[PDB]
RNA sequence: CAGGCUGAUCUUCCCCAAGAGUCCAUAUCGACGGGAUGGUUUGGCACCUCGAUGUCGGCUCGUCGCAUCCUGGGGCUGGAGCAGGUCCCAAGGGUUGGGCUGUUCGCCCAUUAAAGCGGCACGCGAGCUGGGUUUAGAACGUCGUGAGACAGUUCGGUCUCUAUCCGCCGCGCGCGUCAGAAGCUUGAGGAAACCUGUCCCUAGUACGAGAGGACCGGGACGGACGAACCUCUGGUAUACCAGUUGUCCCACCAGGGGCACGGCUGGAUAGCCACGUUCGGACAGGAUAACCGCUGAAAGCAUCUAAGCGGGAAACCUCUUCCAAGACCAGGCUUCUCACCCUCUAGGAGGGAUAAGGCCCCCCGCAGACCACGGGAUUGAUAGACCAGACCUGGAAGCCUAGUAAUAGGUGCAGGGAACUGGCACUAACGGCCGA
RNA sequence: CACGAAUGGCGUAACGACUUCUCAACUGUCUCAACCAUAGACUCGGCGAAAUUGCACUACGAGUAAAGAUGCUCGUUACGC
RNA sequence: AAAGUACCCCGGGAGGGGAGUGAAAGAGUACCUGAAACCGUGCGCUUACAAUCCGUCAGAGCCCUCGACUGGGGUG
């Protein structure tokens, strides 16, 4: 693969591995103009894109009656640190059924 | 308008002698 | 749209001259106690006999 | 007024000092050997003929292993010539020079010259950005079609410089300005902001941005 | 193998499909076959992974060579003979020879064969 | 990404229930609104006890929006929703509570009201 | 219907000022009367076409004018400031989306820096629509004894054509540029582009009784528009993986296949894309507009002008991007071959064979209608295969354990697989026609 | 302006590929287009039409003219196919 | 007047080239004479920077021809 040459650098190695479907705890770092802050985002692992410093993952909160949805870059500065805390099976890569379901129907189930 | 009266002034040519066939 | 008028006695044979023919450039074989000549693309199944000459 | 000529060896994306992502186009200017400098007293302008890759020596046109064999130079796979201002800038440089990708100093502006992605006849809609006819109601057969080109019987004709239907692409373009992310020194790599001209290992001319 | 960039020859995603395990399965028999040029082509990156399914001996090769075929005496011949044949050969088992143009459309044909 | 037309379910109170887009503001021929744009818009569902009618044109400032945007660093965030808080003629929401997260975005735009109510920013 | 002439009527300026503006005709309005421009309205006329110049509004695409709607530069003000009025200059760019009506026009809605006015067959139907008008059906009001009639309403009502020529948008072939070739170029002459907002500081300072509130110059973040690109997000996917329904087939069970919109459904790398992320509109210089001037006569004084010398706008040159020597004034700087042979009515002759190079074939591409352009051609990594990865799917077949069974678990981040990446000659890149 | 009582007046459940107005659901009708497949188009081999036609080695601008010119005037512009 | 081409060669045939028959295939059953439109082949002269109702008049050069030792043709 072209241009592995100067991915090396960016690429961190704190990152524990885990797979869509896994229960994730990511700590965010939030630079703003009071005070640097670790916010802290909990949800569902819902998919991995693949290809070096380029791979992202989404997570999903559902939160006062809204699903929220956001990304991250794997390997980003801004990531702290990532505690993996309940893996489970799913049975697929991508997990967008996740989006129409609510409720308790969208509980997944542990290995 | 502008063609209108250009073709009454090319009665004074001096060839035409201050007449020339309008139509 | 249908043609105005009837093309020209040069223009009718202008364009025509562009529609022609081309080819072959033929390259010298060997088989059998005998030349003959082909396409050079050919020049492999000539030799190993894939094709036929007598036609 | 520094340039270098070089390939797009194609895009990533790199972390900022502030966090950020910067999206980056990797570039690889290797080593170009200056082969003519081109002189004010008989030309009449001043430029520098730059030369780039490696060629097999059996590959070289004998007119064209000539003209390298005047330089004391190995030839190679392109060659192009830097126009600069002046008769000043031509004074620093000699025929057998061999520069590299460290001269351009991290935080500079560019102007990456390149040729376009050939798009291959595309009419009016994805070569001019006009918009199509209506898809419903009624409309028989002009989804993607020009419409009017011209007004009547005056002028009754088309004017030079109607925008209707052709070959796409190839054009030599620039980007102009484009932020030099991090001259990276070994392996002769630069990482530049944004996207650059052409396909993935297509000729590529960088020089300091103009305007800036 | 890589897709077709063109318009799929048959006439159809489907029939080529159907054509190039038509145009194998009679190239594993008799091993040698003539087509149109293209169909030649298209035939050998075809082919040459179903050889590589053969040399490599397993059940679960002989499974995924009768999803195409779809004939015993090809699939048995295929890897009785033809299989431990190219063991030896790493790739690059079939050849393309010119065969000049068709009478009726001119079409080039080309013949397509295995290396032996 | 609101545009015109359009409908938008409002996270405050307020008794507005929903409204319906008119114009994304600043600028002309502007097509869409997200997050920290705001609207003008007009009141469809309503509520019959509230200080707001049916059927009158309001401001109001996007706050979840169902396409997701980039923000920086790569890092998007995307809702099932897409919602509004009614505001006063200058930044101050006339409905003294919020519903659900906004954006993060909010703060950067200066509504920062509305981001010292509601129950989270994200 | 359109063109032509005409210009009563319309339209844009103008002459004279009775006046109104506290006083003061000319800051701003300007009666009565007079003189012209424009051809854009309603007309007059009947000159071209009735062996056909086919039709209002809308859509698509525009192109030019300035009598300027916005941005830019000025004078005067009954101009404190902010915001105006009025007149001169200026056509580079920009001039939104909806509601009602067939509409044009118009009334309204929410915005905007602004929602300009016109010409081009009231631009544009061998480009499109057919709602309006204007055939045949039919009812209503009216007039008619009646057949029927009405720029009175109402509902329904076939939109034909394979581009010869010029024109325009792309792309080659053939000679030419005083020998034949190749590489990099010069720029005569063109084209594309040119928009503008808010907010923070300077400063609650100038200014004003307060209320309000700056020029000039700084800095940040925008909207619409354009061009590149695919790292990200997003779409697409017809030889990718897995799930699943009905039915036939592979002897059958298991495991697969064909067909049903690619049978349907969940994902989907490369490619092409925008909804995606980058970048652009410049900064200077020069000659000017309206206008402001300096020094100064004719005319002892005066005066921006008569001689001369300046300031001065998004216009005009140059700068920025792209094409470009078929630019017949056919350019320049290099390098490479540079040499033979015969015939004749023997001279800017006709061949023949070549050299430096080109093309055809051959292997291909992220280049492509074809052609062309760009690579590769055995001293070879151009394409396929194979071997490894990347990435995509999600735990294959077989055997085994559990379950009375649907099914579940272990061998195993498994098996399968295209475009992206390296390695590896295994297969296919094997001889002719031009050319001083 | 100018409804009217069997050229019937005023209503009327059910019915209508009738005309009219509104609503929810859904949608490429649209904002604003994008990509894929097949059939033509395009290339090569074969066979092989048609309407039409005073001519041809058929530019453009401002004019003039039966009052909108490829052909006339004066310029400008344009290598052959 | 059939004397309608025996025979040989090319070819799958058709069709032809020799050979014959006849006054003549310049009469071959596609048959007396065989015009023009239209359709080719060869040979001169001209033409790829030029706006051409396609002619006309002036006219360079080139190519054939006659006649003494310049007259006519073709091209433009
Ligand atoms: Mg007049
Ligand atoms: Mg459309
Ligand atoms: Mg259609
Ligand atoms: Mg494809
Ligand atoms: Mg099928
Ligand atoms: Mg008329
Ligand atoms: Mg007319
Ligand atoms: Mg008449
Ligand atoms: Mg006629
Ligand atoms: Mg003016
Ligand atoms: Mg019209
Ligand atoms: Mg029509
Ligand atoms: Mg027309
Ligand atoms: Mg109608
Ligand atoms: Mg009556
Ligand atoms: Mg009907
Ligand atoms: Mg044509
Ligand atoms: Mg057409
Ligand atoms: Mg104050
Ligand atoms: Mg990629
Ligand atoms: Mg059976
Ligand atoms: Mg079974
Ligand atoms: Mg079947
Ligand atoms: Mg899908
Ligand atoms: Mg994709
Ligand atoms: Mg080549
Ligand atoms: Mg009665
Ligand atoms: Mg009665
Ligand atoms: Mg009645
Ligand atoms: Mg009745
Ligand atoms: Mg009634
Ligand atoms: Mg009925
Ligand atoms: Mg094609
Ligand atoms: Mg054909
Ligand atoms: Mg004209
Ligand atoms: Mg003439
Ligand atoms: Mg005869
Ligand atoms: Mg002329």
């Amino acid at each position: 693969n072209t241009l592995d040459f100067v991915d090396q650098a960016s690429l961190r190695d704190d990152i524990p591995t885990f797979s869509p479907g896994d229960t994730v705890n990511v700590h965010v770092k939030v630079i703003e103009g009071s005070k640097e802050r670790i916010q802290v985002f909990k949800g569902v692992v819902i998919r991995r894109q693949g290809g070096g410093i380029s791979e992202t993952f989404t997570v999903r909160k559902e939160s006062y009656g809204v699903g929220v949805e956001r990304t991250f870059p794997v390997h980003s500065p801004n990531i702290d640190h990532i505690d993996v805390l309940t893996r489970g099976d799913v049975r697929r890569a991508k997990l967008y059924y996740l989006r129409e379901l609510r409720g308790k129907k969208a509980k997944i189930k542990e290995k | 308008a502008k063609r209108g009266r250009k073709k009454r002034d090319r009665k004074h040519s001096k060839a035409n002698h201050g007449k020339r066939p309008n139509a | 749209a249908v043609p105005k008028r009837r093309m020209s006695r040069a223009n009718t044979r202008s364009r025509r001259a562009q529609w022609k023919a081309e080819a072959p450039g033929l390259v010298t074989v060997s088989v059998a106690g005998q030349q003959r000549k082909v396409p050079r693309r050919l020049l492999k199944a000539a030799r190993l006999g894939l094709v036929d000459l007598d036609k | 007024r520094k340039g270098i000529l070089g390939t797009k060896l194609g895009m990533t994306q790199v972390f900022d000092e502030n966090n950020k992502v910067v999206p980056v186009t990797v570039v690889k200017a290797g080593p170009n050997v200056v082969t003519r400098i081109r002189t004010t007293e008989r030309d009449g302008y001043s430029a520098v003929q730059l030369a780039y890759g490696e060629i097999s020596p059996r590959k070289v046109i004998k007119p064209v292993a000539g003209q390298f064999a005047a330089a004391g130079v190995n030839p190679r796979r392109h060659v192009a010539e830097l126009r600069l201002d002046d008769e000043a800038a031509v004074a620093e440089y000699e025929v057998g020079q061999e520069l590299t990708a460290e001269i351009f100093s991290d935080g500079a502006y560019v102007d990456v010259t390149g040729t376009s992605k050939g798009k291959g006849f595309a009419g009016t809609m994805k070569r001019h950005g006009f918009r199509g006819q209506g898809a419903a109601h009624g409309a028989q057969a002009v989804h993607r079609r020009p419409g009017s080109i011209g007004g009547c019987a005056t002028p009754g004709r088309v004017f030079k410089g109607t925008r209707m239907s052709g070959r796409m692409g190839n054009d030599r373009v620039t980007t102009q300005n484009l932020k030099v992310h991090k001259v990276d020194a070994e392996n002769g790599v630069l990482l530049i902001k944004g996207a650059i001209p052409g396909r993935n290992g297509g000729l590529v001319v960088v020089r300091s941005a103009i305007k800036r | 193998p890589k897709p077709t960039k063109g318009p799929r020859l048959g006439g159809s995603s489907s029939h080529q499909s159907a054509l190039l395990a038509n145009l194998a399965t009679s190239l594993f028999e008799h091993g040698r076959i003539k087509t149109t040029e293209p169909k030649a082509r298209a035939l050998r990156p075809y082919a040459e992974k179903l050889i590589t399914h053969a040399k490599k001996g397993a059940l679960h090769n002989r499974r995924e060579v009768m999803k195409k075929i779809r004939d015993k005496d090809v699939v048995h011949t295929l890897f009785a003979e033809i299989g431990p044949f190219y063991a030896d050969r790493n790739g690059g088992y079939t050849r393309i020879i010119k065969v000049e143009n068709r009478k009726g459309d001119n079409a080039p044909m080309a013949v397509i064969e295995l290396v032996r | 990404m609101i545009q015109q037309e359009s409908r938008l379910k409002v996270a405050d109170n307020t008794g507005a229930k929903e409204i319906l887009c008119i114009r994304v503001l600043g600028g002309s021929s502007r097509r869409y609104a997200g997050i920290g744009d705001v609207i003008v818009a007009t009141v469809k569902d309503a509520i019959p006890g509230g200080n707001v009618k049916r059927g009158d044109v309001v401001k109001a400032v996007v706050v979840r929006t169902v396409k997701e945007r980039r923000r920086a660093d790569g890092s998007y965030i995307k809702f099932d929703e897409n919602a509004a808080v009614i505001i006063k003629n200058d930044n101050d929401p006339r409905g003294t509570r919020i519903f659900g997260p906004v954006g993060r975005e909010l703060r950067e735009k200066k509504f920062m009201k509305i981001v010292s109510l509601a129950p989270e920013v994200l």
